[PDB]
């Protein structure tokens, strides 16, 4: 009893995240009692709380050698292995404490999550739902099945759904507990502003949780660039250089940097996985430093502090390899949200995010923790024109009698391929060379009839575009830019010659019963058209079929292709006549990519963050008019694009245009605006001042 | 593999 309150009292000042007095009071509890099972294992959790994983792990073992059917213990190691990367020991031990005691809600839940991860989402549901009937009171269970749910668009009773959800949070943050929503999913749910920031906050709160029992006093900043010979240095932090959307948007950055005024810092907190984007940005910034290899998050932050950051810039946020405890840390004097995370931190620790007035409204303020400090166009940005400029041009092999999108080739020497050809006749539109249907259009459609890899036509390379990764690999991950020309075509994707195909290409969790009402309304409109979607992933798809066939669509016009290597996933936009948004969530990445193939997009910006992201591009893109401020307008824009077909020429080759000629994809400009901004940022704070709105 | 944003 000695032994229990002691123990006792550590669980308690742990719910509180007093880590370091619990972790004390579950030693002292041992001392006075070496083989208390509880207090092991405790402690075990504790450790592991602190990335401690193989003391947590000794301890896991001696409360299951104490207590041989402490399933508990077993759960909670299986979490440790899964830390570690020891799926196949995680799910030993989730496995072991299930037939232990197979009533066990919590070791449920936990195997869900790792079928979850490990990409078996059925067996991840079957799970979760196993752990509710368990035990009906377990908010984490739940939402994360509402997340699964989410993924495959299973919308059963989503509704009470969503307001379970709701509730749920009011709920946990009522009693001051942490939410069982992570920050990253609050936009897909209808919840309060105040409920999106407080749900981040708390996220937040952890972090600051886990570096006081290191003690660090503050650190001291720059309040000049005296030292830095009057270069401002820069640090950008992800976990993201790498084959990451994150790269494949801003690996150009970096090496744009002025040299002259910037100082230019990367700390990657990735090990390197060997791709030419990690190349590029260790290549490319002045200094690469790659804190993986420094998991104790107060070294880690020492050595930002010694670089002599002025603005430390958060690439992450809630996403997956963040560590934000270095930010917690302030190592340095300005703290910035940037690109990766599409909402707010809710936390003190950082100063500002980095937006537009398109995507974060002043009005809208209040929905932020951070000041919104503003780029002048979009706070987008894509390294398109850098990974794929074999797509700034193309032309079409004309079947019949003229479509931009139907055959479609692409390539670095496309001009001289063209050149060597008797008949080429070139449309205005700057223009698009049309090759007539002649002996050589006829070998290049018997190549693709045949699902054959490539040939050759007077000597130049002809590839089939679904072959990619077969002809060269690096070229298929954006790594490389092909050095072959390259056929794309409708019949590849059994998509319709005579029809308009609209496509969204997103992950599936993005789309919501309105958003899928919205298209079958608009294809109901259009007949003969088709929506494209992917397998994003594959067993969403008989759910969106099912949906769609009662809301009166045959079957037929919902065409599922697979989700391709980065390169076709890009190229094979230019098959679509017009993009549909997701305004639930919108593209982001996936809107810069439908984009850069010439693709109209139409969209309805909301009420976060991620609804509002299309809408920037398209505005900073000139296309004002492919911006919805409602459903029927959304669709009315959307029909209209797929019948007025003039009206669709021009808006097409508008896109085609503004896509070079304006801001949206210039790397250059984009930096060199993102300096004016970094310098604003860093008077305001030299003169004494503190964060304040930049516009 | 295909690398996205997530959680
Ligand atoms: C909601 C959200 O987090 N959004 C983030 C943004 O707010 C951040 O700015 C970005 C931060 O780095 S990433 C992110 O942008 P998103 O549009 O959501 O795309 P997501 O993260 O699902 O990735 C799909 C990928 O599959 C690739 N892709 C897609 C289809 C295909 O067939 N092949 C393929 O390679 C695509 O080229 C993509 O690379």
């Amino acid at each position: 009893t000695h032994a229990d309150s002691l123990n006792n009292l550590a669980n308690i000042k742990r719910e509180q995240g007093n880590i370091e007095e619990a972790v004390r009071l579950y030693r002292k509890a041992l001392e006075v009692f070496p083989e208390f099972a509880a207090a092991h294992s405790n402690l075990a959790s504790v450790l592991q709380q602190q990335g401690k994983l193989q003391e947590a792990l000794m301890h896991y073992k001696e409360a299951i050698r104490i207590s041989p059917t402490f399933a508990d213990a077993y759960s909670n190691m299986g979490n440790t292995l899964k830390e570690m990367q020891d799926v196949q020991g995680a799910l030993q031990c989730y496995t072991r404490a299930i037939q232990i005691n197979p009533a066990f809600a919590d070791a449920h839940s936990n195997l869900a999550s790792i079928h979850k991860d490990s990409g078996n989402i059925p067996e991840a549901i079957a799970s979760y739902r196993t752990a509710l009937k368990l035990k009906p009171d377990f908010p984490d269970a739940y939402c994360n099945l509402a997340h699964c749910l989410q993924i495959v668009c299973d919308w059963t009773d989503y509704d009470e759904r969503m307001k379970k959800l709701v509730s749920i949070v009011a709920d946990q943050l009522e009693k001051n507990r942490l939410p069982s929503v992570h920050p990253h999913h609050s936009m897909l749910y209808p919840l309060s502003h105040g409920f999106r920031k407080a749900i981040a906050e708390r996220h937040g709160n952890l972090c600051l949780d886990k570096i006081n029992v290191l003690h660090k006093p503050p650190y001291e900043h720059p309040k000049d660039l005296k030292l830095s010979d009057g270069r401002l240095r820069v640090g950008y932090v992800s976990s993201d250089f790498g084959n990451h959307p994150t790269s494949h948007l801003m690996q150009s950055i970096p090496g744009m940097h002025n040299p002259d005024k910037f100082e230019v810092f990367c700390y990657a907190l990735s090990p390197d996985d060997g791709t030419n984007f990690r190349v590029k940005v260790m290549a490319e910034a002045n200094h690469f430093i790659d804190l993986s290899q420094i998991p104790c998050n107060g070294k880690a932050a020492d050595r930002i502090h010694q670089d002599g950051i002025h603005i430390l810039v958060n690439m992450n946020g809630y996403t997956k390899g963040a560590r934000n405890e270095l930010f917690a840390l302030r190592p340095a004097p300005i703290q910035a949200m940037w690109l990766g995370y599409p909402g707010t931190s809710g936390a003190l620790f950082m100063d500002y995010i980095i937006t537009d007035q398109e995507t974060s409204p002043a009005e809208v303020a209040e929905q932020y923790s951070e000041k919104l400090a503003y780029m002048p166009h979009t706070f987008f940005i894509g390294d398109h024109a850098n990974m794929f400029p074999h797509l700034k041009k193309k032309a079409v092999i004309d079947f019949k009698s003229i479509y931009d999108n139907r055959i479609v080739l692409n390539g670095i020497d496309l001009k001289a391929f063209l050149d060597s050809l008797p008949d080429v006749k070139i449309v205005k539109m700057l223009n698009m060379p049309v090759i007539p249907m002649n002996t050589i259009a006829e070998a290049v459609i018997e190549m693709i009839n045949r699902g054959q890899i490539q040939i050759t036509i007077n000597g130049f390379s002809i590839s089939n575009g679904l072959a990619t990764t077969q002809i060269n690999n690096k070229a298929a991950t954006g790594e490389e830019v092909p050095r072959t020309i390259i056929v794309t075509t409708r019949s590849q994707y059994g998509l319709p010659e005579d029809a308009i195909v609209y496509c969204n290409f997103n992950q599936l969790y993005k789309i919501d019963p309105s958003t899928l009402q919205m298209w079958a309304n608009i294809l109901k409109r259009v007949p003969n058209s088709v929506l494209w979607l992917l397998r994003f992933p594959a067993v969403g798809e008989p759910n969106i079929q099912q949906y769609a066939q009662n809301m009166g669509l045959p079957q037929n016009r919902i065409i599922f292709s697979p989700v391709a290597p980065k390169e076709e996933h890009v190229r094979r936009g230019q098959l679509a006549d017009v993009c549909l948004d997701t305004p639930l969530c919108n593209g982001h990445t996936t809107g810069m990519d439908v984009l850069w193939a010439g693709t109209p997009m139409v969209t309805m910006p909301g009420e976060t963050l991620a609804s509002r992201v299309a809408a920037s591009q398209l505005t900073c893109l000139g296309c004002l008019e492919l911006i919805a401020k409602n459903r029927q307008e959304y669709e009315d824009i959307a029909v209209k694009l797929g019948t007025d077909l003039e009206y669709l020429k021009k808006v097409r080759g508008k896109v085609w245009k503004q896509r070079i000629s304006s801001p949206l994809f210039n790397t250059k400009q984009y930096t060199m605006e993102l300096e004016r901004l970094y310098l604003q940022m860093w008077e305001h704070y030299a003169a004494g001042n503190k964060p304040d709105h930049m516009i | 593999v295909t690398p996205v944003s997530t959680a």
